[PDB]
C-alpha cells in the first residue's frame, strides 16, 4: 500500500513497487508566487502541461570504484524540451521540481546510494594555493554540466570542502537495494529572490553519491545503470526576449 | 425438520448507453499507493485504467454514435450464401437443386462464424439470368423442400403440384423474388461448431466424415425448374442472397485465420500456416 | 412507429433499435471486483 | 487475503497459498435447468455429493519444447468416479464445471501458460486435400482423447485454424511462474439445449498452451508437472437405460 | 463554463515550547506488531 505508488503529471506517468513513501523538502509545496511577494510588472506566463512533466536524462553506468556524480537542474533541462525554449526565451524563471531517481538491482545485490537535493550547491577549487588570482578555478563545464553531468573527484568532502556525513540536513533519500529500488523528493522553489534567471543561476544540485559500495558474486548482471528523472513543477516565466542560451 | 441437510444473482448488469462516452478533467496526483497504471493480466481481467487516471485530460463531451456497431446492423447487409446452376436443355435434366448451406462461401461464413450460437430470421433474394447476363421472359419455378419432402426426380414429375411446399412463380424479366424465413431449427439457436457427432456408436479413426456435423441445422433443398412441358434449350444461373434480420448472437469466438478448404469442416493445410500479420525487417524499425 | 403488412410477426423489418452494453462480463468476469485505482492482488 | 483461496465441493478441497483471484466465465453461476427452459417430462436425479466433487486426472510433463494439451470435459470424466458410471446410464446430462489447473516452479524458472475453456472445440483436419471425399479427418481419438488427453501438433492455429492471439476472447487464465502457481475458471453449462448427452457431445475443450517457453538453469529442478483438477458443478442426469459407453 | 478544464495546506505547524521536554512513567510491554524500535532510514 505505501510501497507501491504512482506519480502523474503532464502526460507522463511513473510507476514504481518498491519504492519507500515521498520526500517532500521542507514541508512546504510548491506554488506560484503571491501577490505580495512579487516585483516585476509583467504578466507571467504559465505554461502548465507544455513544461510542467517528466523528462528522464541519459543513464549513468554505475561501476564497484564509481565515485558519484552531481547535477543542477536549472540547467540539465535548459537544452531540451519546450522547458528548455521557455527558458532561453525568458529572462525570469521559477518553478520546483519533482525528482525520481531510480536503480533496480537483485535480491543477491548489495550497496547504497545517498540521494540528495543541496540548494545552492557550489563546487570548489581544488589545490593548495593560497593566493587568490593564481588559485584555481572549476571550470565552466564542471560548474554547469549539463545534463550529461558531472562526476565527483573526492566525495568524501563533496568538493565543496564539507563533510558528506553531514548531507542528510538536506532533504535526502536513500535507495538500498534490499530496501528500495528508486528515491523520490519533490522540492519547492526556493531562492532570494521571487524570480531568477534560469540560464545564470542554479538553484539547487543533485548528489548521488555511492556510500556503500557495489558489489555482487560472479554470474550477476554486472552492467547496473542509475538513470533520474525531474519534473519540473508548477513552473512561470516572464521578462520575454530573444533567445539567449549563454 | 426431521432431517435438517434437505433444508437447502449472477455479477454484473447491462447499462442501456446511446452514445460513445465522454471524458472528465483531471490533473497530477503526486501520493502512494494509488496506482491505476499496475494491472495483472494474469487475472484474466482486462485493464481497467482508464484516460483519466494516466494522464491529464480536458473535459470533452462526445457526441460521435454507437449504433452503427450493433450486431443487428451488423449483419442487416445482404450477402450471396449459394449460385445453383441450371440447365434445361443439356440431355434430359430439367431441374436444379441446392441443399441449403450458407457456408457455401466466404465473405458471409467469415462473419458468421464469430459467434458459436445464432437465432436469427432470414429474407432470401433470388437473382437469376443467363450465362450471358441477358434476361428473356421466361417463367420458373422456385420449390422449397424441407427436410424429408421428396425431392423433384424429374422437370414432369408430381413433385412439383406443391399442395404443400412453398413455391415462387416468378418470370425471369422481373424483378428479382424475395420472402421471408422464420427461424426453423429443432433448437433454440444455430449453432456453426458442434463437437461431437449426430449418432451413438462405433466411429472408425480412419475416415471420422460423420464428425463435427450437427443435424439441427439442415434445412432441406431448394429446387429450381422453368415451366413447360417442352424442354427448353438454355442455360441460366441462380444468385441467392439473404439479408439476416433479427439476430441475436451468443459466446463470441475468434476470427478465420486461415483459408477455408472445405465447405462443411474447418480443415486448413499445415505446411502453409498463414502467419498472420505481415512480415518486417527485425523489430525497432516501424515501417 | 414501424408497420407490418402480414399478420406473421417475423416478416417485419429491423424493428426498434436498441443500445445495451455490459462489457463487464467480458472486460472483467471475475469474482472479486477490483476497483480500478487499487492494486489487484 | 485475495491470493490465498480454498475451494470446497463435495468431500474434496483445494488451497492455495500463491493463486490469482478467480474466473467467473460469462458472469453467471452454474443453475439448475428452469421450469421454463426445461423440455423432457421425465424427473431428472440430482446426485450432489456424489457426483459433485474434484477430480484430478493424470499429470503432463512439461518440457523446454513442450507445444501444449487439450482435454474435453463431458469425456474425460465419462470413465471415472460416479460421476461417469451416471453419464453412462443416462441419455441426458447438464451441469456446469469449476476448473482448476496447478503447476508449481521455482522463482529461478520463468515461463507462461494460457489456459482457456473454448466452448464447442472442434478440432480439423491437418491437408491441402480441397477435395471433400479424399479429405482428412482428425480421428476419434484425436478428436475425444479422454482422460490422457491430447497434444496439439500446431498451437499457433490451435488446430482450428484461428490465431492463437484471439484466443483471450474465452474464459481464460494466465499462469505465469513469476506470479501465481495456479489457474482457476468456472464456467456454467451452456449449450443450444437444455440437456444433452454427454457421450456424444462433447459442450466445451481446455487448452493449456506454454505462450512463453519454459526456461531455468542448470542444477534446477528439471521435472515440472501439469496437472489439471475438475470438479462437476450443480449436475443433473435424466433419461435412464441400459449403459452405452459408446 | 464554456470549457471546463480552465475551471482549477502545507504539512506541519511550529509549537511554542519554553521549556524542555518531559518525560512520562511506562512499563514493560509484551505483545505484537507494536515496535517503534523499528525505522526504515
Ligand atoms: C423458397 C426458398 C426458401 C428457402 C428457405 C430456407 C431457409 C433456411 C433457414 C436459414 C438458414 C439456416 C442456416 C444454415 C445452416 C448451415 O448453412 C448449414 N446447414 C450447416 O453447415
Amino acid at each position: 500500500s505505501d510501497r507501491v505508488a504512482q506519480l502523474t503529471v503532464g502526460n507522463s506517468s511513473i510507476t514504481t513497487q518498491e519504492a519507500a513513501n515521498i520526500v517532500l523538502a521542507y514541508g512546504e509545496w510548491p506554488e506560484y508566487c503571491p501577490d505580495t511577494d512579487a516585483t516585476a510588472v509583467d504578466k507571467p506566463t504559465r505554461p502548465d502541461v507544455s513544461v510542467n512533466r517528466f523528462y528522464t536524462l541519459d543513464s549513468k553506468m554505475w561501476q564497484e570504484n564509481s565515485t558519484g556524480w552531481y547535477w543542477k537542474f536549472p540547467d540539465v533541462l535548459n537544452k531540451t524540451g519546450v522547458f528548455g525554449q521557455n527558458a532561453q526565451f525568458h529572462y525570469l524563471y521559477r518553478s520546483g521540481f519533482c525528482l525520481h531517481v531510480q536503480c533496480n538491482a537483485s535480491k543477491f545485490h548489495q550497496g547504497a546510494l545517498l540521494v540528495a537535493v543541496i540548494p545552492e550547491f557550489v563546487i570548489a577549487g581544488r589545490g593548495s594555493n593560497t593566493k587568490p588570482n593564481e588559485a584555481p578555478h572549476p571550470g565552466f563545464t564542471t560548474t554547469f554540466p549539463g545534463t550529461t553531468g558531472a562526476t565527483f573527484h573526492d566525495p568524501y568532502v563533496l568538493d565543496s570542502g564539507v563533510p558528506l556525513s553531514q548531507a542528510l540536513i538536506y532533504p535526502h533519500q536513500w535507495v538500498n537495494l534490499r530496501t528500495n529500488n528508486c528515491a523520490t523528493v519533490i522540492v519547492p522553489y526556493i531562492n532570494a529572490v521571487p524570480f531568477d534567471s534560469a540560464i545564470n543561476h542554479s538553484n539547487f544540485g543533485l548528489v548521488v553519491v555511492p556510500v556503500s559500495p557495489l558489489k555482487y558474486s560472479s554470474g550477476a548482471t554486472t552492467a547496473i545503470p542509475i538513470t533520474i528523472t525531474i519534473a519540473p513543477l508548477n513552473s512561470e516565466f516572464g521578462g520575454l526576449r530573444q533567445a539567449v542560451s549563454q | 425438520d426431521p432431517v435438517e441437510d434437505i433444508i437447502h444473482r449472477a455479477i454484473s448488469g447491462a447499462t442501456n448507453v446511446e452514445s460513445a462516452a465522454d471524458t472528465t478533467p483531471s490533473s497530477h496526483r503526486l501520493e502512494t499507493g494509488r496506482v491505476p497504471a499496475l494491472q495483472a493480466a494474469e487475472t484474466g481481467a482486462t485493464s481497467n485504467a482508464t484516460d483519466e487516471n494516466m494522464i491529464e485530460t480536458r473535459c470533452v463531451i462526445n457526441r460521435n454514435g454507437v449504433l452503427e456497431t450493433t450486431i443487428n446492423h451488423f449483419f442487416s447487409r445482404s450477402g450471396l450464401v449459394g449460385v445453383v446452376n441450371l440447365t434445361d436443355g443439356g440431355d434430359t435434366t430439367g431441374y436444379a437443386t441446392w441443399d441449403i448451406d450458407i457456408m457455401g462461401f466466404v465473405q458471409l461464413r467469415r462473419k458468421c462464424e464469430m459467434f458459436t450460437y445464432m437465432r436469427f430470421n432470414a429474407e432470401f433474394t433470388f437473382v437469376t439470368t443467363t450465362k450471358s447476363g441477358e434476361a428473356r421472359p421466361y417463367m420458373l419455378q422456385y420449390m422449397y423442400v424441407p427436410p424429408g419432402a421428396p425431392k423433384p426426380t424429374g422437370r414432369d414429375a408430381f413433385q412439383w403440384q406443391t399442395a404443400t411446399n412453398p413455391s415462387v412463380f416468378v418470370k425471369l424479366t422481373d424483378p428479382p423474388a424475395q420472402v421471408s424465413v422464420p427461424f426453423m431449427s429443432p433448437a433454440s439457436a444455430y449453432q456453426w461448431f458442434y463437437d461431437g457427432y449426430p449418432t451413438f456408436g462405433q466411429h472408425p479413426e480412419t475416415s471420422n466424415t460423420t464428425y463435427g456435423l450437427c443435424p439441427n441445422n439442415m434445412m432441406g433443398t431448394f429446387a429450381v425448374r422453368v415451366v413447360s412441358r417442352e424442354a427448353s434449350q438454355l442455360k441460366l444461373q441462380t444468385r441467392v442472397y439473404m439479408k439476416l434480420k433479427h439476430v441475436r448472437a451468443w459466446v463470441p469466438r475468434p476470427i478465420r485465420s486461415q483459408p477455408y478448404l472445405l465447405k462443411n469442416f474447418p480443415n486448413y493445410d499445415s505446411s502453409k500456416i498463414t502467419n498472420s500479420a505481415r512480415d518486417r525487417s527485425s523489430i525497432k524499425q516501424a515501417n | 412507429t414501424n408497420i407490418n403488412y402480414y399478420k406473421d410477426s417475423y416478416a417485419a423489418s429491423a424493428t426498434r433499435q436498441d443500445f445495451t452494453q455490459d462489457p463487464k462480463k467480458f472486460t472483467q468476469p471475475v469474482l472479486d471486483s477490483i476497483r480500478e485505482l487499487s492494486a489487484p492482488l
